[PDB]
């Protein structure tokens, strides 16, 4: 053995549950809310169903310059009316 | 609460933890169906 | 005495986690890759390196997720968070494909922590390296693959994207522009991992069907005993059965091991070479002499040619959307079609 | 057909070249002192 | 071809007479341990 | 819909309630 | 407050994955 | 053993097998020379990779002319 | 002169014979065709 | 003992340099004709007719193949799922135009491999062996039959069989792609975590056992001369394999006991190769792999690409080129 | 001068130095704690 | 010539498969 | 020029089989009981 | 089975070695003018 | 590919000299 309580005497003890009743449905509910919020589509700039295309266009938009990327982007969201 | 080990028998925590990862899998399914994803 | 030995005591303790200096390298790369590949699977696009949706997020599932290579215009840049390209904005590297770079960097280094480690627990325990060794061939494959190969093409684009079917288009891609499925490199290493997988099931059923009864038990497992002196099964019996079946048979234990470590090693070291190759496009597209006749014989027809039109239809059909930074407009024209389809 | 007229020799070189390595060290094995 | 195919049924016919009968003939006795099993 | 799931919740439940019940009561599990 | 590398081990991974799972949970509710 | 005329100029080189110095020795030093080594190599990566980009050098076949 | 302490034997087996004749062989049928290209 | 009673014997004796048995009388005919057959036609038979359409495919060494792009070429569209026996034909100049020697190959090879699993049992009884080593060759096994066999039955034609030979294999693997999205087919992709996995665990179990070899030779011999046939100790320390591996990952993802080991060794890759076979065998029928063409759509309407669409326009190349003369209707229909 | 890229270049190197810091003065801490007993 | 090379190849690979089962090393119980 | 395009193989061959020939036989003698 | 009691070793000393090295190589030297036409 | 040939088999002779000359089974007087 290594030093350490078993993880079936642990996941098996009322301390752990209820420890983990409070931080497994807090988590869970954290995760469910940084997606209902749209702040996920606000962290990694990922487009909303109604923001992959302005309304008339059917081009992509995208990147074709290695350093001014940044920028082409940020006209591409400006694009978006 | 204690630290006791084996308070809860294993078994029951192995079924109940077992239900939420069919629930949890069983929405992602759903969610094939409806929403984005759906191609409807 | 000393912090260095006091370090190396409290790196090397024997826990349920074994950690070591190897660990300060891998358990930080190792996570940042799979936790880069989850966090880019789950909420990050591919619209403006790839005009793919990518995540969960968008609405793709398990198989259709990936971390999509960067844009071709990026080059090979290292695309590293601080540098020229997203300049410090986090969300502007994830859209210029920035995780992608993360997860291949960290992957590789978190790969030479692995077998670091392999070579750390082994020099603890006492054991000869063979894993550390046998684990060379993981790291040719992910090194000649996410590495050399886009390193010789245009830009990290056309590396794999982290993804199941993202990786599909791969294979797909490697039939129709590289034949890659003529190429004897390719087919060592199909070998090696057919052949492995082959070695793998009849040594297994082997040892399972020559066990000794060493129990009165109809389940087998519970008449082993991990100190025990005795071989569990019976080379004696396992050999007379191959050599009757099959016309040969191992009958020396440790070189059946070492042949198990060889076969799907080697395997795996032929098929980086053969993609080595391929970064220069320097492939085995063709037979010459196959060539030359069929020009001159619009009768004469081989597995070989009909392979080829397959690839031709491949590439007309797939490239105006997989390589999107080319702007290919083809006509409906001009697309090569058999009759009718 | 129009072959590589080198592969003949390439082929038997390749063959011949390591077969006779091996060949060379089993014979003095089997010639050792038993 | 009639002889061909009239060989052949023959040479087949024959090989899976060999099988039948051969499994027939007391195979569960043919093993190194217990042998009366009828 | 929600009529679905508490049929689902109630049967599942069931298994595991006879189960428990008996290792309750030291049956002859 | 005492740890272990194993807690710290198995909450680097678990942390993450339930709030991911919450995330994929609400995702099944996005329409276009 | 044969001794040699250039063999008996060259013995010296050749007489200190295994010496060391006590412990840790100069290795601290040598872990500052590896450092700024790496910094080095990442230096001139970077700028090859066009990451570091520096006025007056332009990384391209039109370097100079 | 005095003998080289340093010399050993030298072994192939016949199941290495025909393990690396087969190697050999196998990789000659395999390669032989772009050989001949 | 009478004739019979001698031959019975004489079959079924353990000590024969190679075991014949029951299973060996219909085995080894068949495999012999299969065989000589195959080689034949490899090297020799003239162009096969295959998607029926008087476009002669050649597969022959001497009709201008080299290793790599010959085989022994499918039978005929026209014939379908037709018995073509040599007899069935006019000439053998026929049977050979419409690939006949592939339907004598396909059908010898099949019951002579079927009959040496039969043999794996047999052999294992009169040893006094457990009996589960053809089980694992049931496995390979399963997968022959899928490409020679069912996949012929499903689409109407032994045409649509695998090809025996090096491209045709590539050939009939890039159109099964196009016509069933293999790739994306769970079967298949538990048949490569099958082949994966089986290769990473030979190679893991071949390093374990290695790493832990007994110190039973000096530094200028093999280490294989340690090990003497029929010896009754290991060769290996187990505690020692075991205390390393259970270190590498942690000590319960690693077995101590051998017997499980090795069971799993022959689990894993048999079970997933099972699968593959039965992906082939299903789509066969086709059920094919998942389809996410233009699953993801934005607010307006707008298709948003995935990478499921880039695999969908590799696959629509394979099918448009595909057999380029065979098809007079808009559908692929088999 | 300094460039926007060599800027980029040092706030690399000083992120690395400082996670590479962080992470020896932790396990060099702990280390000092969390003695192996052997005398 | 390439025919003959591919075939004499594969009837060596042949007859290798003959020596390598019937003139094997024995395999001996120490 | 318009060599005989068989000229290299039949060269090397020529030189190659007999010249291993001896060396088998030269080494296995060498590797005799002194 | 029983040894063949009619078995012999078989030599090649170096001289011999290096007189038919020369002889083959002078041969090929002489011959293959001939061979390459 | 002739002269390479020819001159690979004449490369040859000469090396063969200098083994026959000093690397020769010394002559013994028993
Ligand atoms: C096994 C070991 C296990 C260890 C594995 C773990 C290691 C991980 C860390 C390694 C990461 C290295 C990334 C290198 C990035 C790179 O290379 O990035 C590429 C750059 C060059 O930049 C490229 O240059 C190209 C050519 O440009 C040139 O030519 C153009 C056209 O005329 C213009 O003139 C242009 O201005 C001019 O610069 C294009 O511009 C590309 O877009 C641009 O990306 O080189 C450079 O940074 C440096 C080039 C020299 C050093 C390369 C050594 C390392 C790679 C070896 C493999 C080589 C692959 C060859 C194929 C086989
Ligand atoms: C008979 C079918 C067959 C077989 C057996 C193979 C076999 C192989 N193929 Mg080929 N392929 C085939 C058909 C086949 N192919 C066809 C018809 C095509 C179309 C041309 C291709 C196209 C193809 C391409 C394009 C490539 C291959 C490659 C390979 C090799 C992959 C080795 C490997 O395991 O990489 C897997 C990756 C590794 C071993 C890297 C290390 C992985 C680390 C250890 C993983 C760590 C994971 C982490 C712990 C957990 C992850 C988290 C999880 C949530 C995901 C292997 C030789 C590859 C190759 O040649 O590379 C050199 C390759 O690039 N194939
Ligand atoms: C073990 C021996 C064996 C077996 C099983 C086969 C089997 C086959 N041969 Mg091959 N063949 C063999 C040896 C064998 N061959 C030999 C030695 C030669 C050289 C002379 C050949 C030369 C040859 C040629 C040239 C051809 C074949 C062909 C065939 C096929 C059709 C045979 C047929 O129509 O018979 C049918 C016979 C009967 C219906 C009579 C059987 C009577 C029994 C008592 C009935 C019971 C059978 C029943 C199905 C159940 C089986 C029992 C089971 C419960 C255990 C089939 C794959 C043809 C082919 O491949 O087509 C594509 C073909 O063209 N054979
Ligand atoms: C890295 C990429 C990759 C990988 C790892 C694989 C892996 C696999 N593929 Mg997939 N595939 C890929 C890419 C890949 N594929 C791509 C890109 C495409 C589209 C181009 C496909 C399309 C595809 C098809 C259409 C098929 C596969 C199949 C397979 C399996 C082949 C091995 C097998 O059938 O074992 C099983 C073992 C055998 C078939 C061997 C049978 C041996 C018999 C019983 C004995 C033979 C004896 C022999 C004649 C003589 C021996 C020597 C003698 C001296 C004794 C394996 C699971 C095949 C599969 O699933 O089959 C069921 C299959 O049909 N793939
Ligand atoms: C061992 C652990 C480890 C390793 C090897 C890496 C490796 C990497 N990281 Mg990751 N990272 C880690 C942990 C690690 N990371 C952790 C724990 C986090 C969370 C904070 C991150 C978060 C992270 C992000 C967000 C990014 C990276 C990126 C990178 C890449 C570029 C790093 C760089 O340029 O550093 C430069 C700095 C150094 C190499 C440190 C040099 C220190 C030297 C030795 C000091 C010199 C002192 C000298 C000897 C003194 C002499 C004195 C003299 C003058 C007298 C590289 C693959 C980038 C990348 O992936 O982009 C695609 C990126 O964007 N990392
Ligand atoms: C007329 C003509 C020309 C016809 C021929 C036409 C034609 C198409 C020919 C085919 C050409 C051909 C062969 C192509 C393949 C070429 C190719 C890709 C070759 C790969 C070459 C190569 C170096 C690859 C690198 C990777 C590598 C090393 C692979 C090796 C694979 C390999 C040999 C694996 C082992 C296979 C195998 C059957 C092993 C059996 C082992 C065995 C006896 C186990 C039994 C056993 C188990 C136990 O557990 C125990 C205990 C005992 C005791 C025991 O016994
Ligand atoms: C910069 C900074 C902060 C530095 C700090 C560094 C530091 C000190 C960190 C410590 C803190 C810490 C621990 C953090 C953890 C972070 C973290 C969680 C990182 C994640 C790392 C990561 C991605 C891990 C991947 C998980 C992983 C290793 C999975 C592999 C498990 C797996 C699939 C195993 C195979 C399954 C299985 C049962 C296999 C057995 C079959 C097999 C191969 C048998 C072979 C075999 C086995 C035997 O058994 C024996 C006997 C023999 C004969 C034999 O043949
Ligand atoms: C009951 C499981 C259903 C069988 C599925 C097939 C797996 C087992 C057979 C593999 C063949 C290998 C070749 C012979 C190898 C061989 O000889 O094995 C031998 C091995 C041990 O033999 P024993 O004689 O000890 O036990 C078998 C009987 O005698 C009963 O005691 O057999 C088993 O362990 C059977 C275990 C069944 C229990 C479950 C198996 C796990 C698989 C479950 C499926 C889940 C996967 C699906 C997800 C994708
Ligand atoms: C019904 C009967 C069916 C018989 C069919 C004929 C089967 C032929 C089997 C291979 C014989 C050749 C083996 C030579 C080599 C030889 O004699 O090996 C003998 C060797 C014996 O191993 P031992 O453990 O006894 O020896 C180890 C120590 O001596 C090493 O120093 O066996 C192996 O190494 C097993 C793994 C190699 C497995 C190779 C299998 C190859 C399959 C065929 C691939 C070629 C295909 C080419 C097609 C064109
Ligand atoms: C333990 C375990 C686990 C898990 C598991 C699970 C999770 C489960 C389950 C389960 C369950 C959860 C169950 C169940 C059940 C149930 C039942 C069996 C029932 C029934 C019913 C019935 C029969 C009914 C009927 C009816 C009808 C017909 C009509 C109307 C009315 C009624 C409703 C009455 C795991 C894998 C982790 C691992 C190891 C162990
Ligand atoms: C990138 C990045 C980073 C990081 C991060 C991380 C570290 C993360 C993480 C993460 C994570 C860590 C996550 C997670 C997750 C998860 C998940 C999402 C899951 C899942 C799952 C599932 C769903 C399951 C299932 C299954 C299976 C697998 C099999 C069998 C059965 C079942 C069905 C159970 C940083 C800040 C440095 C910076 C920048 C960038
Ligand atoms: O023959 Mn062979 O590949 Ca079965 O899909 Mn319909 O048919 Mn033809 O086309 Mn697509
Ligand atoms: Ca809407
Ligand atoms: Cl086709
Ligand atoms: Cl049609
Ligand atoms: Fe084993
Ligand atoms: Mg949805």
């Amino acid at each position: 053995t290594t030093g350490e309580r078993p993880f079936s005497d642990i996941i098996t003890s009322v301390r752990y549950w209820v420890i983990h009743s409070i931080t497994i449905p807090a988590l869970f509910i954290a995760g469910w809310l940084f997606v209902s919020t749209g702040l996920a589509y606000d962290v990694f700039g990922t487009p909303r169903p109604d923001s992959y295309y302005a309304q008339e266009q059917r081009s992509i938009p995208l990147v074709t310059d290695r350093f001014e990327a940044k920028q082409q982007v940020e006209t591409f969201l400006e694009q978006l009316k | 609460m204690m630290s006791e080990g084996g308070r809860i028998p294993l078994w029951i925590v192995a079924t109940v933890a077992g239900m939420g990862v069919i629930v949890i899998v069983g929405l992602f399914f759903y969610g094939a169906y409806a929403g984005l994803g759906s191609s409807l | 005495r000393g912090w260095f030995d006091i370090l190396d005591d409290w790196l090397k303790r024997d826990r349920f986690v074994f950690v070591g200096w190897s660990g300060i390298l891998l358990f930080p790369c190792a996570y940042l890759a799979l936790g880069g590949w989850l966090t880019g699977t789950t909420f990050v696009t591919s619209w403006y390196t790839h005009g793919l949706a990518s995540s969960y997020l968008e609405g793709c599932n398990f198989l259709t997720v990936a971390v999509s290579t960067p844009a071709n215009s990026m080059g090979h840049s290292l695309l590293l968070l601080w540098g020229p390209e997203a300049q410090g904005d986090f969300t502007r590297w994830c859209q210029l494909g920035g995780l992608w770079t993360f997860i291949a960097l960290h992957g590789a280094f978190g790969l030479i922590g692995f077998m670091l480690r392999q070579f750390e627990i082994a020099r603890l325990v006492g054991v000869r390296p063979y894993n550390a060794i046998a684990f060379s061939a993981p790291i040719a494959v992910f090194v000649s693959v996410f590495l050399i190969y886009p390193l010789g093409q245009s830009s990290w684009f056309f590396a794999p994207s982290f993804g199941v079917a993202a990786i599909f288009r791969f294979l797909l891609f490697f039939q129709g522009f590289h034949n890659w499925t003529l190429n004897p490199f390719h087919m060592m290493g199909v070998a090696g991992v057919l052949g492995g997988a082959l070695l793998c099931a009849i040594h297994g059923a082997t040892v399972e069907n020559t066990l000794f009864q060493d129990g009165e038990g109809a389940s087998t497992f519970r008449a082993f005993n991990p100190t025990q002196a005795e071989e569990t099964y019976s080379m004696v019996t396992a050999n007379r059965f191959w050599s009757q079946i099959f016309g040969i048979a191992f009958s020396n234990k440790r070189w059946l091991h070492f042949f198990m470590l060889f076969v799907p090693v080697t395997g795996l070291w032929m098929s980086a070479i053969g993609v080595v190759g391929l970064a220069l496009n320097l492939r085995s597209y063709d037979f010459i002499s196959q060539e030359i006749r069929a020009a001159e014989d619009p009768e004469f027809e081989t597995f070989y040619t009909k392979n080829l039109l397959l690839n031709e239809g491949i590439r007309a059909w797939m490239a105006p959307q997989d390589q999107p930074h080319e702007n290919f407009v083809f006509p409906e024209e001009v697309l090569p079609r058999g009759n009718a389809l | 057909m129009e072959v590589n007229q080198l592969g003949l020799i390439a082929t038997a070189l390749f063959v011949l070249v390591p077969s006779v390595f091996l060949i060379i060290l089993y014979v003095q094995t089997e010639s050792q002192q038993k | 071809m009639e002889t061909l195919k009239i060989t052949v049924y023959i040479v087949v016919t024959f090989f899976v007479l060999l099988f039948v009968f051969g499994f027939l003939s007391g195979d569960p006795a043919r093993n190194p341990k217990r042998k009366d099993l009828e | 819909v929600i009529a679905q799931l508490t049929m689902i919740a109630m049967i599942g439940i069931a298994g595991p309630m006879i189960i428990f019940l008996l290792a309750v009561r030291r049956g002859n599990l | 407050p005492i740890f272990t590398v194993r807690w710290v081990a198995v909450h680097t991974l678990a942390v993450p994955t339930i709030f991911f799972l919450g995330a994929i949970a609400a995702m099944q509710f996005i329409q276009r | 053993a044969r001794r040699t005329w250039l063999g008996d100029i060259l013995r010296p080189l050749n007489s200190e097998y295994g010496k060391v110095a006590p412990g840790w020795g100069t290795t601290p030093l040598m872990a500052v020379f590896m450092g700024l080594f790496l910094v080095f190599l990442l230096i001139i990566l970077e700028i090859y990779n066009s990451t570091l980009i520096l006025d007056g050098v332009n990384v391209s076949w039109k370097a100079l002319g | 002169m005095e003998p080289n302490p340093n010399r050993q034997p030298v072994e192939l087996n016949r199941t290495s014979l025909y393990l690396g004749l087969l190697l050999i062989l196998v990789l000659a049928l395999l390669f032989s065709s772009y050989f001949f290209n | 003992a009478n004739l019979w009673e001698r031959f019975c014997n004489w079959v079924t004796s353990t000590d024969n340099r190679l075991y014949v048995g029951w299973f060996g009388v219909i085995m080894i005919p068949t495999l012999l004709a299969a065989t000589i057959c195959f080689v034949i036609a490899f090297i020799a038979a003239p162009p096969v007719d295959i998607d029926g359409i008087r476009e002669p495919v050649s597969g022959s060494l001497l009709y201008g193949n080299n290793i790599i792009t010959g085989a022994v070429v499918p039978s005929s569209n026209a014939i379908g799922l037709h018995f073509y026996p040599i007899w069935e034909a006019a000439s053998l100049d026929e049977w050979l135009y419409n690939g006949g020697p592939y339907q004598l190959i396909i059908f010898h090879f099949l019951l002579g491999a079927s009959c040496y699993m039969g043999r794996q049992w047999e052999l294992s009884y009169r040893l006094g062996m457990r009996p589960w080593i053809c089980v694992a060759y049931s496995a390979p096994l399963a997968s022959a039959f899928a490409v020679f066999l069912i996949y012929p039955i499903g689409q109407g034609s032994f045409s649509d069989g695998m090809p025996l030979g090096i491209s045709g294999t590539f050939n009939f693997m890039i159109v099964f792609q196009a016509e069933h999205n293999i790739l994306m087919h769970p079967f298949h992709q538990l048949g490569v975590a099958g082949v994966f996995g089986g290769a990473l665990f030979c190679a893991m179990h071949g390093s374990l056992v290695t790493s832990s070899l007994i110190r039973e030779t000096t530094e200028t011999e093999s280490a294989n001369y340690g090990y003497k046939f029929g010896q009754e100790e290991e060769t290996y320390n187990i505690v020692a394999a075991h205390g390393y591996f259970g270190r590498l990952i942690f000590q319960y993802a690693s077995f101590n006991n051998s017997r499980s080991l090795h069971f799993f060794l022959a689990a894993w890759p048999v079970v997933g190769v099972w699968f593959a076979a039965l992906g082939i065998s299903t789509m066969a029928f086709n059920l094919n792999g998942f389809n996410f063409n233009h699953s993801v759509i934005d607010a307006k309407g707008n298709v948003i690409n995935t990478w499921a669409d880039i695999i969908n326009r590799a696959n629509l190349g394979m099918e448009v080129m595909h057999e380029r003369n065979a098809h007079n209707f808009p559908l692929d229909l088999a | 001068t300094i460039t926007p890229s060599l800027k980029g270049f040092f706030i690399g190197l000083l992120s690395g130095a400082v996670v590479l810091g962080l992470t020896f003065a932790v396990l060099i801490a702990i280390s000092q704690i969390d003695k192996v007993q052997r005398s | 010539m390439e025919t003959i090379t591919y075939v004499f190849i594969f009837a060596c690979i042949i007859a290798l498969f003959f020596f390598a089962i019937f003139f094997r090393e024995p395999p001996r119980i120490t």
